[PDB]
DNA sequence: GCCTATCGATGTATATATCTGACACGTGCCTGGAGACTAGGGAGTAATCCCCTTGGCGGTTAAAACGCGGGGGACAGCGCGTACGTGCGTTTAAGCGGTGCTAGAGCTGTCTACGACCAATTGAGCGGCCTCGGCACCGGGATTCTGAT
DNA sequence: ATCAGAATCCCGGTGCCGAGGCCGCTCAATTGGTCGTAGACAGCTCTAGCACCGCTTAAACGCACGTACGCGCTGTCCCCCGCGTTTTAACCGCCAAGGGGATTACTCCCTAGTCTCCAGGCACGTGTCAGATATATACATCGATAGGC
């Protein structure tokens, strides 16, 4: 299995299965979907070391979807890859601008 | 007893935000849905789930031009939105020319 | 009956690498399912046109590598270069 | 009472402190009172968008129950693209 | 070298519509980036419908499902129109 | 005949479409339908604008078109200013719109 | 001497440029500029020349509509100068940060 | 006058009555004195963004010299498409 | 104290006149579209399957609705005063052309290693079943603000 | 800064049902051999890029005057918020189908495939007029102090 011989999680075979039938290329090479589990899992393990921060944040140990919406708009580099994606059951960030407070 | 003005609405943004469900009444709502499915195709079935990714994008677009709005209306030196503040918003996102 | 494929187990098994005393919801697992989904999209999608502007017919492992610098952003270009460049590296001397 | 109910407009069922609540979500403090018959106008002219590409994903497909990718695959037409309810 | 390009065929329809006006190089050069612009929306929405329902083809079905996805209302009512002229008229050739 | 466009009544190829669908990975097995099909709506996009910029060309009194024809043309009309929503067009300008504030009175 | 009213040269100056289609900055500052811009990303890149106008017509197109976007927030303030807070609004609603 | 020059900063050449054209193309009759320093930050911020998607394309293709569709499928990326430069 | 006025003052519009540049137009030619054919599998069709969507009713229960009173805000008008525009003379570098080389694109021509292809084999990964504990949950006591003095 | 008051905040007890394993099981990943094309590599023209100067001519630069904005002020009106209480429809729960989604298996036409071919469509030259540019020429608008209401 092309998944350990890499040392990684995600399927490498699922993935290159992936880009032969979706038709993303003529070819595909075997460099390619080996890099490609990598990245992915990666980008997983991203988000959710900032997610189940917030789950002891809030002294939870299971992940529901809010935590995924106060990880990713708290952070600065995943909310320029997000930026437009809307999350189902997230709600919105608590803020208040300066002049809505009473004085 | 009687609260001031302003600090029975800055309890509810502490407790909305907090707060993740849905705020628009979800029969209401399939009733608006289906009503304009009539415009482009008529005898549609919806599944119980397609109503309800149907109001995930509604209520987080509105919100997300409430967030705009209220930018707007602080700009001009107010605290109350208003309906020509919504017709600027909509206008520098590119959806109304 | 129908059956699906999906991307159920692989989360879950890099979710408990780095956090082992950690669940999560299926209301989650459903996003990360297709939070995946859309970033494989997003990346395959751009390797196509990569290699269609230079005239070539095959997805290297060179292509993703400038796909995976145009579209995440400046500082997660340089992790996932790394960690890519690993990845083939330990798989290029192994068999 | 009865002789014929009034049967709204279904645009109303979007209520006044239904819109007020969305308005507290998005940090606004004090709203105004003419912007209950505008954001109506907004929610109507918006969800025409999105189910004219719902039906059309559908009319293609031959069924006729707009499921729930024959909603997210509209979503992402329009580049607002939706997680969490599958694919 | 040899390059692709679409200058005679934006011309002859030119003389068709209007038959007395002549056409600039960079305008020119901007309806071949156009007429190339419409063709990667169309067929890579045409492409992406296909795979969505569990197809291996784009017929000419797939085009007409996608036309009316991209244009507006009173463009795209007319382009079916003109295009299921075009389709019959080479089924019956 | 022997060529495809007379067949299909059009003046776009057919047979060029035909191999730019095939060599562009959009799917396996490309109808031979829809490259009759995509040529026409092609057509009538082309038609709808080379039209509506000789009509603002006469206006200027010029013989060929020029690219500020082209970008008069297309934000002018409605229904073409919501398909090229976000795309440049080189030598543009823009459309003459001045609002009712800055005016004198 | 003649001077006029301050605030009638700009209107002759808004319908001149409105009608003109030519490249208001010159061509070779932005010819220097972009080339200090890559050298903090690649040393020893040359540039064709259309690259350079091709850079420019893409340059100045993003700056008149966001020009045509902070003019409206001006207006909105009842004003019409546009001071530079006018921008980072109009830039937030947009989504560009 | 010479004992070395000012060689100034290569982002005061896209000069005052520069900006102050494009603001008069772009419909503002009267401009601050402010903003001049504020949409030079803007420029900059902005041809970082394409010039870094414009290297990655030549950088990929094995070639030192940025051509004109090493731009254009740049702004592609970031959805503002240009015409008219051939492709 | 106001509308009109009527100036020359700068500013565009309009006029023909002359001319340079790209625009079409002709040619030869070659790559690629068309004719032709045959094999295969995707797509059509029928048929059967069982979910699941639509229907309305009952009941309930909290949100929605209606109204009032007041106060905070939108609103306009006023007076300030500076930071703008305007114009002039002065200085400067963009424009242009013109030298200078040569990297580097683009090209052909080889040639071999890579990935498609196919068949054989088995276990990772699916659905289904099953069980247990994380979190909803409330009630009370504990707290933190709030408005009023 | 104090006072009393509503409204969160927590602590804890409860319990429910979704997540967590478990197992069986099959489609699909892996291993393997075959294979021919793409792509890597090397060698080759040569077009376009870069660097400086030389030079004309325009825009940019700067400075002062002032004036119309921006700006903050007061006052005033009202349109909002907030509470209290009827009112109604939403949520939930259920009955009751039956259309249609999605399953199967089969048939066949249509597409891809290679083959042979042959002009449509290219590059390139080549006249030539269509706009570029202009100066003149008239006609506008623009403040400005003038006049009379």
């Amino acid at each position: 299995t092309r998944s350990s011989r890499a040392g990684l999680q995600f399927p490498v075979g699922r993935v290159h299965r992936l880009l032969r039938k979706g038709n993303y290329a003529e070819r595909v090479g075997a460099g390619a979907p080996v890099y490609l589990a990598a990245v992915l899992e990666y980008l997983t393990a991203e988000i959710l070391e900032l997610a189940g921060n917030a789950a002891r944040d809030n002294k939870k140990t299971r992940i529901i979807p809010r935590h995924l919406q106060l990880a990713v708009r708290n952070d600065e580099e995943l909310n320029k890859l997000l930026g437009r994606v809307t999350i189902a059951q997230g709600g919105v960030l608590p803020n208040i601008q300066s002049v809505l407070l009473p004085k | 007893h009687r609260y001031r003005p302003g600090t029975v609405a800055l309890r509810e943004i502490r407790r909305y935000q907090k707060s993740t469900e849905l705020l628009i009444r979800k029969l209401p709502f399939q009733r608006l849905v289906r009503e304009i499915a009539q415009d482009f195709k008529t005898d549609l079935r919806f599944q119980s789930s397609a109503v309800m990714a149907l109001q995930e994008a509604s209520e987080a677009y509105l919100v997300a031009l409430f967030e705009d709005t209220n930018l707007c209306a602080i700009h001009a030196k107010r605290v109350t939105i208003m309906p020509k503040d919504i017709q600027l918003a909509r206008r520098i996102r590119g959806e109304r020319a | 009956k129908t059956r699906k494929e999906s991307y159920a187990i692989y989360v879950y098994k890099v979710l408990k690498q780095v956090h082992p005393d950690t669940g999560i919801s299926s209301k989650a697992m459903s996003i990360m399912n297709s939070f995946v989904n859309d970033v494989f999209e997003r990346i395959a999608g751009e390797a196509s046109r990569l290699a269609h502007y230079n005239k070539r017919s095959t997805i290297t492992s060179r292509e993703i590598q400038t796909a995976v610098r145009l579209l995440l952003p400046g500082e997660l270009a340089k992790h996932a270069v790394s960690e890519g460049t690993k990845a083939v590296t330990k798989y290029t001397s192994a068999k | 009472k009865r002789h014929r109910k009034v049967l709204r407009d279904n645009i109303q069922g979007i209520t006044k402190p239904a819109i007020r609540r969305l308005a507290r979500r998005g940090g606004v403090k004090r709203i105004s009172g003419l912007i209950y018959e505008e954001t109506r106008g907004v929610l109507k002219v918006f969800l025409e968008n999105v189910i004219r590409d719902a039906v059309t994903y559908t009319e293609h497909a031959k069924r006729k129950t707009v499921t729930a990718m024959d909603v997210v695959y509209a979503l992402k037409r329009q580049g607002r693209t939706l997680y969490g309810f599958g694919g």
